[PDB]
């Protein structure tokens, strides 16, 4: 069930076309994420959708209901604001119950519905206690709290979790989590962080210079990237050069990777003489020690350094060629066979259909 | 404490003037060079006095008409500055910075130029419009000053929340402005109780004002009961601005 | 609603401000009569009048006194200013507003006071000789001095408050990385505070030094005959004379000091951004 | 013993901030000082660069008294982390500010100020204001103006905060590489511990104004000595063990809440006593079974499966009802590991890959 459908939006800014081109459908019940650089438009995207501006072309439509043309105002849309955007004269009660005052609600359920709202947010005994006398944390659960009240079809957080510490950041993740899988409504979340977006978001979306890159699952992005931009944007990748030889069978293709011949898995169709990209993960390569001629089998490179994280050790590899790979572990100090072997000829394996392979 | 010595001088060179009124009010001499007793007489004396009550009254209600009227303007001038943005608010803040960095002597002379060719009257009105010219500048730059203290996506927030042009004013900005709104309604009191160029440039016979009278007086002498009429009125100003704080807290 | 306001108090400006500004600088450009007080006959015997030595030795007694003036009050204020912002934040608005409260008794019975103070016969010469610092009195009356203590002491409080403002708005690391850097104050003071406060000093010079040359009435009070300002030109012009187009041209000269000076704050203004 | 500091206390409006801090640095080495908010770190830094004075206590270098020595003529300097930068002045004027006031001949103020812009690469980037240049490359201003009066110690506060997550780690590894060329001791206050285990050479710990630990980022993160350290430093589990009785000198008898588990002690210790074993969430391991039977261990209970992408971290609830917090890699393509809900599972570590406390 189709929630908010956005049709042919173009937004153009001081004679600058930030958004060209926008299709984007949103879905009921889930919690979306719009990830991207800094200066890709999600700002844009969300306040053309709560209304604050207008778009040159295009249609938004909510419950096959145009709402293009109508002014910020009558749209049950609320959104939440990265400085909170908190009235300093009034308080906890009078903030919240601002949005009920003036829908002309009566006088008899405005009192147990913002106490309640409290209730879902942690903050019954503040109910009375006026601004600048509360942390930043409290700040931010009162305006979801005054966001939440007036029962809207479609939440927008902008950035709301960025200004926090480390702690209550992945409490608040959680706390956040569990409110919208316990209200019933959709959240539109945007966010630089991407560690943030993977914790809670069922869809992502990826924007880059105003344009859409991929929409999935999680899982559906970090494992299966779709173009260079998207697997170097979330985590660390290892980008190796391969030509294609010849196919052995209906998954497997004989190709020459780095000056060394290997297999890989390949499904697309191919003709010879193309050139391919091959992506691994650094937790993906294996690298053995090779002391006097010992297990010298697979590519061959040097180790050059070795970084202590406190949780992995990260190592650098420098290859025959001349290409840095990078190939991350754990840290088992208590355990016999591992520690530091500075300087010799090293040898990197992977196990076999691990890979990512893109055309082009 | 080299500090506080140099803060106190500064204080006592421009406090000790009124100082010295105050003590010779009270005086028995006419000049008021030395001191010859404590008397009541110029009290009682001034008391009899009309002309120069007639002054002080007109000159306290020009200075409350005033305030009010450049207040009202100056705060709804400030509040559509800082509500809307616009490529010509620079082009506002130059105009006013100019028009309150001009000579007096300048502004009372086209003052009096526009109103001889335009065929008015010279008296009340003449000089309240100036008041109100010349006060205008404080007022706007004092609401203007003071609006910035604050964020400015709460609008945006009022907005998102179902909140209408006239509701946003009523119940959000102004609540933020009434401080600097009877600040600015005392600045605007203070200056026009003691212009003397542009009052004596644009007045005329029939509205009578104090330092009109007191030039008249100068050219053959000036008595204590000037003494008296100025304290009386710095004591009367002094309640006054209290209830006018108590009444904006 | 949204524009209304911004017409209103445009047309209030034009009307009030720059119209008749416009009128009178074309005033000095006309020829005196006695029935309308302007004939259209577009002459330049106005300002030639102005060259004759009479009517020249007077601008630049008056130029002299408002410069040495200014000079005095910025002196004066600068340490009153840098001393205010290292104090308690409680108290800061109470010495501020101690500032004005003489301005509720009118500027003439201050000055006659400050007169009657500072005469030959009364008080600062009298406490000064009875505890012996000075062997005969005083005379001060009638002199460049006079004039220029009761300017300084009129327009003390218009300069204080702009270099305040600026003073206040100051970054505090920026002088700690000073200070750590290797500079004392005299260095810090020269090379980066004096540039960054540049404005608040140009407001506050305009504001003192235009005001100073249309005080009439401290010229005529502790002045004299021969200490003569502008304002009494003018005043006499328009008052008594009756030639309007001599006081409309000699306003044109007050009027290109202030152009100069609001020319130099926007180059500093651009500058420091 | 380049910097030491004796008793040193201060105040600050009545409110102690100090108590009594104990603290020598050597020369040739990278400090970090960690913890949490407001814990004084930043009282340390200003008091070292002379920002302010203490109420008790003496500071040297070189066995030179600065207690009282103002910060002009202290061979010390401070970067700062709004990154100062007088707006009025060049970067060549900013970079040569400091050689102006040690009255340095003309002659060598050019390739002096060059250099030092060089060892940060922007040679090109001379003549421009600052306010046309990025985060970064203020930075790197701010970094090239401290160290070309030569000092004996640079002192950072927070100087990589408001930067992105690219930049950052790119500035950490050209901040230690620059320290290791130069040659001099480094102090750094920071709130991330990624950075001090990746950055430091000796890691101090301080909170509400006392030192709780100082060791290499091996002892400090593998070898903590209270439970403030651990916990701090990455999430940690911990579990109460009782002793009732001991078996040997090394391997004690635990009843590791009512279970039968043998560990490590290293110190002496007598039966009823209390002890806390610590463990971390990748050192422990979990069992799979498709039918429902409790065996293999205790209890087992997940809560959610996070997939946080590079790891996966479990919820294991016990019979005494406290979670585990397993964390283990994420190998998709697997024959034999896809996760099940709701299952019981089993417990294990490897056999004294845990840390024991008092």
């Amino acid at each position: 069930s189709p929630l908010v459908q956005l049709a042919g939006i173009r937004k153009c800014f001081d004679g600058k076309e930030v958004i060209p081109q926008l299709d984007l459908t949103i879905n009921n019940g889930e919690f979306l994420t719009l990830l991207g650089p800094s200066g890709c438009g999600k700002t844009t995207v969300l306040r053309l959708i709560a209304g604050l501006e207008t778009v040159d072309s295009g249609r938004i439509m909510l419950d096959n209901e145009d709402i293009t043309h109508v002014p910020a105002e009558n749209r049950y849309v609320n959104t939440v604001f990265q400085s909170y955007a908190l009235f300093p004269h009034m308080t906890v009660f009078e903030n919240v119950a601002f949005g009920l005052r003036m829908q002309k609600t009566p006088a008899a359920e405005i009192t147990p519905r913002v106490m309640e709202a409290l209730r879902m947010v942690q903050l019954e005994t503040f109910a009375q206690r006026k601004p600048h006398q509360l942390s930043g944390g409290q700040q931010q659960r009162v305006a979801i709290a005054r966001a939440v009240v007036n029962k809207p079809r479609l939440l927008l957080l902008d950035q709301s979790l960025s200004a926090l510490d480390y702690k209550l950041r992945k409490q608040m993740q959680n706390e956040l989590k569990a409110l919208q899988r316990k209200l019933g409504i959709t959240f539109v979340f945007v966010t630089h962080d991407q560690e943030e977006a993977l914790t809670m978001s069922d869809r992502i979306v990826v924007m880059r210079d105003g344009r859409i890159e991929q929409d999935g699952t999680p899982r559906e992005i970090y494992e299966e990237p779709k173009n260079l931009f998207v697997a170097g944007f979330i985590g660390e990748i290892n980008m190796f050069n391969a030509t294609v030889i010849e196919r052995l069978d209906e998954q497997r293709v004989r190709a020459n990777v780095e000056g060394r011949e290997c297999n890989i898995y390949v499904n697309f169709a191919v003709e010879p003489g193309q050139k391919l990209h091959v992506l691994l993960r650094p937790e993906d390569l294996r690298v053995e020690e090779i002391n006097d001629d010992n297990h010298a089998e697979g590519l061959i490179g040097y180790v050059r350094e070795r970084n202590y994280k406190g949780m992995t050790l990260e190592s650098v590899v420098e290859l025959e060629n001349g290409k840095m790979v990078m190939v991350s572990e754990f840290f088992n100090e208590d355990d016999p066979d591992f520690d530091h072997s500075l300087d010799q000829k090293m040898a990197i394996n992977w196990v076999e259909s691990w890979e990512v392979v893109l055309a082009d | 404490l080299l500090r506080g010595g140099f803060m106190t001088a500064i204080y006592a060179y421009l406090y000790i003037p009124i100082i010295i009124l105050i003590v010779n009010s009270f005086n028995s001499s006419r000049f008021g060079i030395n001191w010859q007793g404590f008397t009541t007489k110029w009290y009682s004396l001034l008391m009899n006095n009309d002309s120069l009550l007639q002054a002080a009254q007109h000159s306290l209600t020009m200075a409350v008409f005033s305030a009010t009227f450049a207040t009202l303007i100056g705060s709804l001038t400030a509040v559509a500055l800082y509500r809307y943005r616009f490529r010509g608010k620079p082009f506002v803040s130059g105009m006013l910075f100019v028009v309150m960095m001009s000579p007096d002597i300048v502004m009372a002379i086209s003052l009096l130029v526009l109103f001889m060719l335009l065929g008015i009257q010279l008296g009340f009105w003449s000089l309240l419009f100036s008041h109100i010219t010349f006060c205008l500048p404080f007022v706007v730059v004092t609401v203007y000053s003071r609006l910035k203290g604050f964020d400015v996506r709460m609008l945006e927030a009022a907005k998102d929340l179902g909140a209408s042009e006239f509701t946003i004013l009523r119940k959000i900005i102004l609540p933020l402005a009434m401080p600097a709104v009877a600040a600015g309604w005392v600045l605007s009191f203070t200056l026009s109780m003691d212009d003397v160029v542009v009052s004596s440039f644009v007045t005329g016979p029939s509205y009578e004002i104090l330092p009109l009278k007191i030039y008249s007086m100068v050219k053959v002498g000036v008595s204590p009961e000037v003494n008296a009429l100025a304290t009386i009125l710095l004591v009367l100003s002094l309640v006054m601005v209290i209830a006018s704080q108590l009444i904006a807290r | 609603f949204q524009n209304v306001v911004i017409v209103t108090i445009v047309g209030w400006l034009v009307l009030f401000v720059f119209l008749p500004n416009l009128m009178i600088i074309g005033t000095s450009f006309l020829t005196r009569d006695d029935a309308s007080f302007v004939k259209m006959v577009f002459t330049l015997d106005n300002y030639t009048r102005l060259l004759d030595p009479l009517y020249f030795e007077v601008l630049l007694h008056s130029l002299n006194m408002a410069l040495i003036a200014t000079l005095a009050c910025l002196v004066l204020g600068y340490p009153f200013a840098w001393f205010l912002a290292k104090l308690p934040h409680k108290v800061r608005p109470l010495l501020l507003f101690l500032l004005i409260v003489p301005f509720w008794t009118n500027s003439l019975i201050r000055i006659y006071g400050l007169k009657i103070f500072l005469s030959t016969k009364g008080y600062l010469n009298e406490f000064l000789l009875w505890l012996g610092v000075i062997d005969t009195p005083i005379r001060i009356m009638f002199t460049p001095s006079a004039v220029i203590i009761g300017l300084v002491y009129i327009l003390l409080p218009f300069m204080v408050m702009p270099l305040y403002s600026s003073i206040e708005k100051l970054d505090k690391p920026l002088l700690e990385a000073a200070r750590d850097l290797g500079a004392s104050k005299l260095q810090t003071f020269i090379r980066i505070i004096i540039p960054l406060t540049m404005p608040g000093i140009i407001a506050g010079c305009l504001l003192v030094m235009l005001p100073a040359m249309g005080l009439f009435y401290v010229s005529d009070l502790m002045g004299g005959a021969k200490n003569l300002l502008i304002g009494n030109v003018i005043k006499v012009q328009f008052l008594n004379i009756r030639d309007w187009p001599f006081g409309a041209a000699t306003s044109i000269t007050l009027t290109i000091v202030m152009g100069l000076m609001l020319l130099v704050y926007w180059r500093a203004s651009r500058l420091l951004n």
